[PDB]
């Protein structure tokens, strides 16, 4: 056990603000996994929000986020970060992380899922 | 148990067709060394030498690492043929109708991915027997091993000294040495150098 | 019927690559014993002995247990090759071009997981025939069996006395005994002891 | 037949209470199976709540339950227990057990399902 | 058409590892009979007899029944190897390096599940050639067939008289008979009797 | 064609009554198939209600039906019966039969489905 | 392109186990003819004849038709072994240890489903060599081809004249003819006639 | 890494049964050339010539192109047998019991789809040895290569000069040349011409 | 292209009327395919309505339609017909055709789908 | 990264108008992919709207669009176009593109999806 991913940084902000969603990991070797951010709306399905490969430089964003959000990782502190800028009214949904064994960041076979978080605009 | 979790986890995203290297712009390092067991026959009417050999190839995977403190008890894993990348090392000068007499076995891995592969075989090489000194001769035979597809800039083969420690003395021919050498050659088909390892068996007539 | 339920249930969560042991930090126990049937030939120009043998290996799975009161009628199940873990026991000193002459058959299991495996074969070992006493000789030939990958701390092989009870007497050579002995050896490749079982056939010329 | 799993201990309790959900089993060898607790909300899908391997010590809890709930098993009485503490107004759904042949507790191929139970906060 | 519906319906719930018997606490019944075609060779320096044979095994499946009034036109179905349960009947005393020389073919089934299987083969048995009456001899050779895994309480083998009707007379050796017999033996490995069928070829020198 | 399964015996009854749902079959050999009863609620999914193997004695009931309903078959008349006793206010849904080639009654690969029926309490 | 759509479409609902006939109550028609290339050897101590032959069998599928105006460019498709129904035609009197020496190749289909199959092989037949006229003899050898499982009411085999046009003359034996004949025989196993095609090679000593 | 993305992307929509050509109404171009290494034996009692050869064929796929600026580091990919379309080129006049002695290896591709395939083999052709000038003879042996199914309008084979650069001189026979020539022949089976490449080894007795 | 299936004959009719739903086909060889009629309700899933094999005589109907509707095909005009008689109030949904390569009419791997049509009772 | 497909040309128009939906692509070799247009309604599922093969001439339209909409591609500018004419009130949904490796335009294994767009009538 102890394979736990904990998210933080949620809340509510008016249109055109900032956010620093973060996710800490424990229980597994953090340097052999590529975290991916997923977003689910109350009345929709899962959707990509960003992805980073295990090597360190493979960032793949989504079409509707390409210019606003930025993803990053820190192996020393076992954390991932998704800086959100210029939020817009339709970016309201639960954001959670999903790890995966050695991978590129693009579609893969995820192993360890994370917990939900609430962000409202 | 944990041995059932380890096997299910190690093969999540694995492509047996991919070179297991971290930086895909650098060559992997394979270690090669043969071990003789017996000189079964030395034909003279034809030119063929039959021997019993154990190949020894050792590399270092990078996708098969785990933590023995998280998977207590499990310290090694054995993978059959066809589920893990294995070097394609052949004998260039062979006289067998099949061209490959190795008997495939499992690949052994430990907690750091150091993979070991020791296929046994009964190899029929092609030698040149000289009988101009029939009473006494010091015949030299060659065994040339190398990679078929991978070569140069991809798989930097390295040699390790042979191991004559279980040799069973023969009747007519007696061993004098089995030195090894590594060479790099250019072929007409491609434009990148290919390495190879040659072992020279020296048999003196009794 | 209940046999179709048993075969569908026994393979729910099974990984043929996993050692069927309860506590993964303890060695499994395999029981080995060969059964001779005939000394087909003893070549002397070369050094080879051809025999007909039935191997006998017995281990105890732990994932193939059921209750005969819940599955009435079914008291045994037979699994083919490639769907249940089987020991990889080879003959070290072989003179066959394929290096393995066993004919794979089914593995038989009963209500407690005690598996039985009896492959037949026509084995061509490598012996040393001495003719310094041509009129009378007591030749001794050796057959060495052991595990290739699994050895030490994982698979504690044990020996059982041979079974010469269906032997068909030969014409020129007559049997005098087939004792067995278990040994533990260290090899240069690894650092963990490997066990082996050696059977010594004693053939006296007639 | 007679492969029956019966749950008990449900009911309603105010926030910050206690519960001792239990599940008895019959019809199959209880020592060759790893029980897993699943929870389904009225308007959601199945979700993990705990899991114990057949050996006895492989407890795997969920991220949002790691510190509150505790899972246990009793082979002598053929029962499983899920002690629930510090319940929150979100832990309202049907809880049921699911067995599986020799397994770790994490995702397997479940064989025998159980009956639902109602817990409200 | 209906032949495409039949093949999709007959294999809905089928496990090729299951003894196709209605009541799993009763033994299946297999019918065995060989058919000779030619005595290809009788070696004397060694002890081997090469013959051309057609095996004939017939059982009665129970999961492959249909109604020819509902599937008009279709009255038989042929299943390749590996998709329908087939008895494992081997030759106990064989001198072939592979131990099994049968060439697998299709299994033929009719509207009631009565399956037929007639594999051809070139079998190399092991005989005892006596030349103490060189001018005239009546040599007897044995062919012993039986089930390897299934035996006793599971697969009650039964014998049918051989069929010498396409025999092509040989040059030196002439046939005199090929009687058959059924026996039930106990082996040391297990505790349940195993049946077997022995055919005795009688070749007289010309 | 003519592989027809026809249900009968539905209706409405107050809590604690009786019912004798029946299903006749035609077009296929009724002695080589194991009928299984399925129940679907207006706002739920399919669920097991009983099952009998082709041999004749393999009855497998559900956890919440174990003591109330009883399943039976008649090969001479090509019929199946599901006697329902002590009905509760939850047993309201469409009941239909499903055949399957030689099988145990537990999950199989069903071939011929049946028609729906309405039972209300 | 269209060649990919054609291959994805032709195998939508295909069962390799079903006879490709429109009305399943009528027999398919196969056309058989062999082509000699060389009489490699004629053994006399034994009785065996080794030849280099190309079989030629042609049937007409009914499930592999398309429209070349809708799939422009594609006028032929080649299917490997194991994905399209192929007749099982064997050599009844063979002296090869495997009983089947054909080398499987692709099946070529055109816009109307007319398939062609021309496997090459080095066949070792079984002949009767007579040496009562050693200086001059006109030996006749027989090659008997036929279907193993399918026969009568299902697969109406038909014969086409042999094709000796690439024959390479031998040294000692010279050809005189290779007539063919079709026959229908009843076997003891079943009650439906089985057809067969026999080719008689006539070799005269030089 | 990028080597794992490339292998997952290149096989998205690939049908190993499809000719890798852009316009399906045009013929692909294959390049053929053999490389001799040794004349292992020249039998005279029979008519057979055993040699060690490396085939060399090189076509140009159109579905295996990528951009090395988007997949940095990866410049070549190696595909095993059975996952990429490979020409079926056989030896028309072979004397091997299997009719095909090639040892299949990987196919090598680069950033533009130019595939390379160099299978090694020990080929046993069929020659005509003339001994009318026993002291001195200039024997000529022929090796005929060609496509079995694909031919004409589909696969325009082309020849490249042989490569005698690693030749190891033989003892009794000495080479004088190995010219090649391309021919186009019509067969009786079909109506479309088939190309072929013939190499003539000229061995003179020493 | 040009693989087009066009439906016709829809409309509204009181209970106990008649209808002659028809479907023309073009673009593919109509003699190598077995048309199947599917019906979808506004708040339900697809269901069989009839099926005819490519040969010409293999008509398979549904249990609830066995006696009312009749399916037929015309190879000369490349059309399929589904005569509907004695319509009842619950036979209101979209009817569309689906072809399939050589097949029986029962479940196959359909290739070319058709367009919707509205029939109300 | 940089594998981005951007749609444009959406809006609202009365019945019987015109539209020139366009989609630009970047990040991948545009000459080795066959674009396909998909349409999803607010309360329905994905549906074909058109497709063009990589070669250039393989246009496949849908049954209900066969005569109105026209698809085209431009390899020089890395763009795809879907001209819409005679729009009807039922043609209201989100339109987005989907690429696929060498393919015909008909069902394939899509790799790169696009962003949504809104068209109302
Ligand atoms: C697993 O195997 C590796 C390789 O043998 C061990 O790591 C070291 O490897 C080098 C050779 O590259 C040896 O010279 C060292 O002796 C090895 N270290 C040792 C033996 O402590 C590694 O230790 C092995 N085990 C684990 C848990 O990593
Ligand atoms: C199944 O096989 C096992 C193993 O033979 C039987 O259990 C005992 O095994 C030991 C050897 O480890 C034998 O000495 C005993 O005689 C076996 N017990 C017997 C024969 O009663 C076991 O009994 C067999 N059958 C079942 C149902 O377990
Ligand atoms: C299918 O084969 C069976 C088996 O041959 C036929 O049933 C009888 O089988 C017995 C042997 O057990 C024969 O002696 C009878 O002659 C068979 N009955 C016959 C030939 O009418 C069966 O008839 C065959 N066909 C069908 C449709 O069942
Ligand atoms: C495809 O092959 C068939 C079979 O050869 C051709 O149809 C005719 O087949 C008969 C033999 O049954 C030949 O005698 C005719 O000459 C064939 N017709 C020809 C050659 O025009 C058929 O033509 C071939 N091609 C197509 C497109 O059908
Ligand atoms: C990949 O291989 C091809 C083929 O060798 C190279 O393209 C040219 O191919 C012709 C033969 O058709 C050679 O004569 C040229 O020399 C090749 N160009 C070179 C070597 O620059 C191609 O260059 C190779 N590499 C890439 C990245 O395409
Ligand atoms: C890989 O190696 C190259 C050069 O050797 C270097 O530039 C790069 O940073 C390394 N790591 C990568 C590419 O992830
Ligand atoms: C393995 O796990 C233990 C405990 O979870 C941890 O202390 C150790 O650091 C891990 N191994 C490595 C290499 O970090
Ligand atoms: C397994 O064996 C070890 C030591 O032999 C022991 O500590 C442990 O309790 C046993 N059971 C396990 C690990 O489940
Ligand atoms: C097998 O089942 C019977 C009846 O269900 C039960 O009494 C018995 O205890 C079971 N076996 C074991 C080992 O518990
Ligand atoms: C099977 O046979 C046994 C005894 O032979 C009998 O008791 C039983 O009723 C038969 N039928 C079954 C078990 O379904
Ligand atoms: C086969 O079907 C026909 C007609 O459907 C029926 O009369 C006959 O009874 C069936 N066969 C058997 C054995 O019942
Ligand atoms: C098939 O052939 C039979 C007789 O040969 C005939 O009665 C039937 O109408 C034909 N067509 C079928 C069965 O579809
Ligand atoms: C093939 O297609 C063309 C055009 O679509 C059509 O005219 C022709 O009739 C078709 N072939 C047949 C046999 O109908
Ligand atoms: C293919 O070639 C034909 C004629 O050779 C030509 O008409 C056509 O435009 C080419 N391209 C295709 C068919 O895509
Ligand atoms: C490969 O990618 C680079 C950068 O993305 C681009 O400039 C180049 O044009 C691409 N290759 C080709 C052949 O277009
Ligand atoms: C490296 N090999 C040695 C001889 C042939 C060469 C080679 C090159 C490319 C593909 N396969 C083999
Ligand atoms: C010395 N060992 C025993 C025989 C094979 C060899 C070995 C060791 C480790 C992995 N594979 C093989
Ligand atoms: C003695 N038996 C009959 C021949 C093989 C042997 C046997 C027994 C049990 C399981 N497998 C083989
Ligand atoms: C033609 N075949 C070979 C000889 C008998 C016949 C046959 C009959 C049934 C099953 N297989 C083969
Ligand atoms: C082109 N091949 C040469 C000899 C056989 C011929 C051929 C023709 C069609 C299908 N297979 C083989």
């Amino acid at each position: 056990a102890q394979v736990q991913l904990v998210e933080s940084g949620g809340g509510l902000v008016q249109a055109g603000g900032s956010l620093k969603l973060s996710c800490a990991a424990s229980g597994f070797t953090f340097a052999h996994y590529a975290m991916v951010w997923f977003r689910q709306a109350p009345g929709k399905e899962r959707e990509f929000v960003a992805g980073i490969s295990w090597s360190g430089a493979s960032t793949y964003y989504a079409s509707s986020v390409k210019g606003r959000f930025t993803i990053s990782r820190d192996n020393a502190k076992n954390t991932v970060y998704l800086q959100m800028n210029s939020l817009k009214p339709e970016d309201t949904a639960v954001y959670y992380v999903a790890a995966a064994r050695f991978g590129v960041g693009v579609d893969d076979d995820y192993s360890y899922w994370g917990q939900g978080t609430q962000v409202t605009v | 148990e944990f041995q059932r979790k380890l096997y299910k986890e190690l093969v999540k995203n694995y492509n047996p067709l991919e070179r297991p290297v971290a930086n895909d712009s650098q060559p992997l390092t394979v270690y090669f060394s043969l071990s003789l067991l017996q000189i079964m026959d030395v034909d003279e009417k034809n030119q063929v030498l039959t021997t019993n050999i154990w190949l020894q190839m050792s590399w270092t995977d990078h996708y098969l690492q785990w933590n023995v403190s998280e998977y207590p008890g499990v310290k090694t894993v054995r993978f059959p043929d066809g589920q893990i990348w294995k070097p394609d090392i052949l004998l260039y000068n062979s006289a067998d109708e099949r061209f490959d007499a190795t008997f495939h076995t499992n690949v052994l891995v430990n907690s750091s991915g150091h993979c070991q592969y020791l296929p046994p075989g009964i190899f029929k090489s092609s030698c040149y027997i000289d009988v101009r000194w029939f009473p006494f001769d010091v015949q030299h035979c060659k065994l040339k091993f190398g990679s078929w597809s991978y070569g140069g800039w991809s798989l930097d083969l390295q040699m390790q000294e042979a191991d004559i420690s279980g040799y069973i003395p023969n009747g007519e021919w007696d061993l004098v040495g089995i030195p090894g050498k590594r060479s790099e050659r250019f072929y007409e088909c491609c434009k990148e150098p290919y390495p190879d390892v040659t072992f020279t068996v020296t048999m003196r007539r009794r």
